[PDB]
C-alpha cells in the first residue's frame, strides 16, 4: 500500500544533524524498520523499533509516533560513510513487510583546500583521444550536462586520499572529437572566479 | 470497571496426511467481537459485533495476514510438538494460545499475559513481568530457550503493554453504548418440595453482563458453604450471561436462607428471600 | 556462519524465457521474502512466505512464481519474461512475520527484447595531465568505459597488480550515450589519484578494470561480433617521467 | 494427554412460556480435546436447523460451545440435549427441564 | 487488533 518517505537527495554537511522520515497508512501496523543501502549494495538494518518513543543507539536515534503514523532516524555527528539512501520498512500484518521509496543522503567533505580548476588529460589509447576533468571545487558547487547531445559531463564525485588526509572533487567531460573545446564544457552551472584553464 | 481484551487461538490436528483445523476468537470483556475458522468461505477475519465493523480495509487485510500467519506458526509446532514428545502420526492433536492485557478504570495497562498449552496441559507461559517465561516441562525449556535467544519477550511486551492496550481503549471508545454498558441481575426464587420434610430453593440470576457475578447463600446471616449447588455462569445467547445456587433446606425452616447477588451492574447488593 | 544467499548475482534474459531465481537460508527463519528494486519506486514487495509450505502475495505478484517447500529455500520463478521486470531483486527472510528482515545480495536482471543491442564495455586510461602536475602535486588518471549495454558493470582500479580503495570514486549511476529512442548504450567513468612520486615513477602499473556481466554461453548468438559474454575489459598505463 | 469429559446444561434464552417464542440452549463446557457433537431433540427427534456459538476456551484451557435454536414451547413437548464426545461410550442426554 | 511477537516453538 503505502509508505511514504521524504524526498531526497538531502544534501548534509559533515559533522551535522541529518534527519529522515518516514510515514505509513495502516494504522494498525506493529513493526518498523530503518535501512541503509550503499550503491549497488544490500540493504543492512540500523535499527527496529516497536514501541512509541525514543530508542537511541549510538549516533543514531529512532522515534516512533503511533497516533499520527510517523516514523523518524536523527543521524547525528554525520560521518562520509553515512552516505546511503534510507529505507523505512513498515509492516502491514503478517509478512506484507513494505519499503518506503527511500531517501537518498549525501554527506558532503568539510573542504580544508578550494582549489577550483579544470585540466585536459591525453589517452593511453592514441594521442588524440581528449577527455576534460575539473577538480578540488568546494562542495557547494553543483553540475549540469544540459546543453547538447555532444557534451555529456558525469557526476560530482567525492574521492578520500587517507594516507594524505585530502580530499578531491571531481566530474569527467567529452565529446567524441569535434571542435568541442576544454574551456567550452563546464559552463552550464557556473564555474568560479580562478577556474585554472592553464595555457 | 476494569477492562480486557482477549484473543484465543485452537488448532487441531487431524489424522496422517491430513489438514489442520484453525479458529481464532477475539474478545473485549464477555462479548465477542472477531473470528477466523478455517473452515469457513472466506479465509478472513469476520466481524462478530457491530462496532468493529466499521473498520476500513487495512484492518481486514491486516488481521487477516496475522490471524493466518498464527495458523501457519500452529501448524508447524503440530509437527514439532510430535518430534519433541515422540508422538506418532495417527493421532489428532490440540494446540492452544491465548493472550491479551487487562485494564484498570482509568484504561491504563494493568497487567499482559501470554500462555501456550498442548493436549490440554500448559507448556509455556510468559510470566507476570513480561520479561521470562515458566516452562511446564522438558520439550518446553527447549522452546523456552529458544524464545529467550529470538528476544520473544520483547516483542510481546510492546504489543502487551502498547498495542493491545491502546487498540483495547479505541474499541471501548467506538462501541461505548454497548462495552460499557451493565446489565442488572434479574432475579427471583423457586421453591421445589422433594421429601415430606426438605426442600430445595433454588435463586436465580438472569440477563445479567458482564459475567461476573457472585451468587451465596446465607442461613441465619452465615456463609452457607454446606448444601450450595451452584452451577457454572451460563450464556443466554443474546449476549448476556445466567446463573444459578441452589440449598437443600428442611420445611419449614425457608426463611432463615437468604440469596445473595452481587454485581457491579446492581446499585446495592440484592438480597432475596422466599418471604 | 549462517546467512542468506541469492543465485545468480546478475542474467541476462531473452524475452518469454523461463528464469528461477535462488535464495537459501542456513539462519532457521520463518518467514522469507522477495523484493524488486526499481529508480523512483524503492522495494516492492513481490511475494512472501511466513513458514515452510505457505505463501502469500505482495504488492506485484505478477510475472513471478514462488515456492516454499522446506525452511531453507525459497526460489522465486518467472514464466514469460517482459521488459517491464528489468529491475534489481531481493531475497530476504526473518525469524518470524514481523521481525527484521535480513537481505540477500541481489540479483541484476535484464530482459531484453533483442540479444542483437548487447555489448562489451570499450575500456581507456587517460594519463594525467601537465598541468595538474605541477599546480596540486597530485595526478588524477580517469578511465572511461563506453558503449556498453546493459548497466551491469563493476569498475575497480588495480595499482601494480593490486587494488586500492584510497584516492578513488566512481560515479554512482552509468550514463546514457543518447537519452533517446529505444533502449539506448551506457557510459561510465571513475578517477584515481595519487601523489606526482608516484605518478612519475615509470615501475608503476596501472590498470583500469571494467567487469561486465553479459550473456549466459547456452543463449542464441547469430551476429557481426564475438558473444558478449561475462568478460573483464581492462585499460593499462604506465609512468611517465615526461 | 489430558481428556476431560464435557459439563451439559440445557436451558431456555427466557423463563419459560407456553405459546411464547423462546431459544433452546445447550451449553457445553470442560471438555478436551475439542471435537464434539451436540444435537438438540424435540421428542426425541433431531432437531434439523441448531447453530453454535465459535470455539473458544477457558483459562484451565478446556473448551465451551452454545448451542441453539428458536423455539416455542408448550405444556405436552420434551426437550433434551444430546451430546458425543470422545471420553462417552455412547452419546448423552440430559433433559431440558423448565421448572429448575 | 492481534499480535506479531509470535514464533514457532
Amino acid at each position: 500500500k503505502e509508505v511514504e518517505q521524504n524526498s531526497g537527495p538531502l544534501s548534509v554537511p559533515e559533522g551535522a544533524i541529518a534527519s529522515l522520515n518516514c510515514t505509513y497508512s495502516d494504522r494498525g501496523s506493529q513493526s518498523f524498520f530503518w535501512y541503509r543501502q550503499y550503491s549497488g549494495k544490500s540493504p543492512e538494518l540500523i535499527m527496529f523499533i516497536y514501541s512509541n518513543g525514543d530508542k537511541e543507539d549510538g549516533r543514531f536515534t529512532a522515534q516512533l509516533n503511533k497516533a499520527s503514523q510517523y516514523v523518524s532516524l536523527l543521524i547525528r555527528d554525520s560521518q562520509p560513510s553515512d552516505s546511503a539512501t534510507y529505507l523505512c520498512a513498515v509492516n502491514f500484518g503478517g509478512g506484507k513487510l513494505i519499503f518506503g521509496q527511500g531517501t537518498e543522503l549525501s554527506v558532503k567533505p568539510n573542504i580544508q583546500n578550494p582549489d577550483p580548476a579544470v585540466y585536459q588529460l591525453r589517452d593511453s589509447k592514441s594521442s588524440d583521444k581528449s577527455v576534460c576533468l575539473f577538480t578540488d571545487f568546494d562542495s557547494q558547487t553543483n553540475v549540469s550536462q544540459s546543453k547538447d547531445s555532444d557534451v555529456y559531463i558525469t557526476d560530482k564525485c567525492v574521492l578520500d586520499m587517507r594516507s594524505m588526509d585530502f580530499k578531491s572533487n571531481s566530474a569527467v567531460a567529452w565529446s567524441n572529437k569535434s571542435d568541442f573545446a576544454c574551456a567550452n564544457a563546464f559552463n552550464n552551472s557556473i564555474i568560479p572566479e580562478d577556474t585554472f584553464f592553464p595555457s | 470497571g476494569s477492562h480486557s481484551m482477549r484473543y484465543f487461538f485452537t488448532s487441531v490436528s487431524r489424522p496422517g496426511r491430513g489438514e489442520p483445523r484453525f479458529i481464532a476468537v477475539g474478545y473485549v470483556d464477555d462479548t465477542q467481537f472477531v473470528r477466523f475458522d478455517s473452515d469457513a468461505a472466506s479465509q478472513r477475519m469476520e466481524p462478530r459485533a457491530p462496532w468493529i465493523e466499521q473498520e476500513g480495509p487495512e484492518y481486514w487485510d491486516g488481521e487477516t495476514r496475522k490471524v493466518k500467519a498464527h495458523s501457519q506458526t500452529h501448524r508447524v509446532d503440530l509437527g514439532t510438538l510430535r518430534g519433541y514428545y515422540n508422538q506418532s502420526e495417527a493421532g489428532s492433536h490440540t494446540v492452544q494460545r491465548m493472550y491479551g492485557c487487562d485494564v484498570g478504570s482509568d484504561w491504563r495497562f494493568l497487567r499482559g499475559y501470554h500462555q501456550y498449552a498442548y493436549d490440554g496441559k500448559d507448556y509455556i507461559a510468559l510470566k507476570e513481568d513480561l520479561r521470562s517465561w515458566t516452562a511446564a516441562d522438558m520439550a518446553a525449556q527447549t522452546t523456552k530457550h529458544k524464545w529467550e535467544a529470538a528476544h520473544v519477550a520483547e516483542q510481546l511486551r510492546a504489543y502487551l503493554e502498547g498495542t493491545c492496550v491502546e487498540w483495547l481503549r479505541r474499541y471501548l471508545e467506538n462501541g461505548k453504548e454497548t462495552l460499557q454498558r451493565t446489565d442488572a441481575p434479574k432475579t427471583h426464587m423457586t421453591h421445589h418440595a422433594v421429601s415430606d420434610h426438605e426442600a430445595t430453593l433454588r435463586c436465580w440470576a438472569l440477563s445479567f453482563y458482564p459475567a461476573e457475578i457472585t451468587l451465596t447463600w446465607q442461613r441465619d446471616g452465615e456463609d452457607q458453604t454446606q448444601d450450595t449447588e451452584l452451577v457454572e455462569t451460563r450464556p443466554a445467547g443474546d449476549g448476556t450471561f445466567q446463573k444459578w445456587a441452589a440449598v437443600v433446606v428442611p420445611s419449614g425452616q425457608e426463611q432463615r436462607y437468604t440469596c445473595h447477588v452481587q454485581h457491579e451492574g446492581l446499585p446495592k447488593p440484592l438480597t432475596l428471600r422466599w418471604e | 556462519i549462517a546467512g542468506i544467499t541469492q543465485a545468480p548475482t546478475s542474467q541476462i534474459l531473452a524475452a518469454g524465457r523461463r528464469m528461477t531465481l535462488r535464495c537459501t537460508q542456513d539462519m532457521r527463519h520463518n518467514a522469507m521474502y522477495w523484493y524488486r528494486q526499481d529508480l523512483g519506486l524503492g522495494l516492492r514487495l513481490i511475494h512472501y512466505s511466513n513458514t515452510a509450505g505457505t505463501t502469500g502475495k505482495g504488492e506485484v505478484p505478477d510475472g513471478y512464481s514462488v515456492s516454499r517447500a522446506n525452511t531453507d529455500d525459497f526460489p522465486l520463478t518467472l514464466a514469460s519474461a517482459v521488459p517491464s521486470q528489468t529491475s534489481v531483486y531481493f531475497c530476504a527472510s526473518s525469524l518470524s512475520f514481523g521481525t527484521e528482515a535480513f537481505f540477500g545480495q541481489g540479483t541484476r536482471l535484464t530482459v531484453v527484447e533483442d540479444l542483437n543491442k548487447v555489448f562489451p564495455p570499450e575500456v581507456a586510461v587517460f594519463e594525467p595531465s601537465e598541468a595538474e602536475i605541477s599546480h596540486t602535486q597530485k595526478a588524477t588518471l580517469v578511465c572511461l568505459a563506453t558503449g556498453f549495454y546493459p548497466d551491469h558493470v563493476e569498475l575497480s582500479w588495480w595499482v601494480n597488480g593490486k587494488e586500492v580503495h584510497s584516492g578513488v570514486c566512481t560515479d554512482p549511476q552509468p550514463l546514457k550515450e543518447q537519452p533517446a529512442l529505444n533502449d539506448s548504450r551506457y557510459a561510465l567513468s571513475s578517477r584515481l589519484r595519487v601523489s606526482a612520486t608516484f605518478w612519475q615513477d615509470p615501475r608503476n602499473h596501472f590498470r583500469c578494470q571494467v567487469q561486465f556481466y553479459g550473456l549466459s554461453e547456452n543463449d542464441e548468438w547469430t551476429q557481426d561480433r564475438a558473444k558478449p559474454v561475462t568478460q573483464i575489459v581492462s585499460a593499462e598505463a604506465w609512468g611517465r617521467a615526461d | 494427554m489430558i481428556q476431560r469429559t464435557p459439563k451439559i446444561q440445557v436451558y431456555s434464552r427466557h423463563p419459560a412460556e407456553n405459546g411464547k417464542s423462546n431459544f433452546l440452549n445447550c451449553y457445553v463446557s470442560g471438555f478436551h480435546p475439542s471435537d464434539i457433537e451436540v444435537d438438540l431433540l424435540k421428542n426425541g427427534e433431531r432437531i434439523e436447523k441448531v447453530e453454535h456459538s465459535d470455539l473458544s476456551f477457558s483459562k484451565d484451557w478446556s473448551f465451551y460451545l452454545l448451542y441453539y435454536t428458536e423455539f416455542t414451547p408448550t405444556e405436552k413437548d420434551e426437550y433434551a440435549c444430546r451430546v458425543n464426545h470422545v471420553t462417552l461410550s455412547q452419546p448423552k442426554i440430559v433433559k431440558w427441564d423448565r421448572d429448575m | 487488533a492481534a499480535g506479531i511477537g509470535i514464533l514457532t516453538v
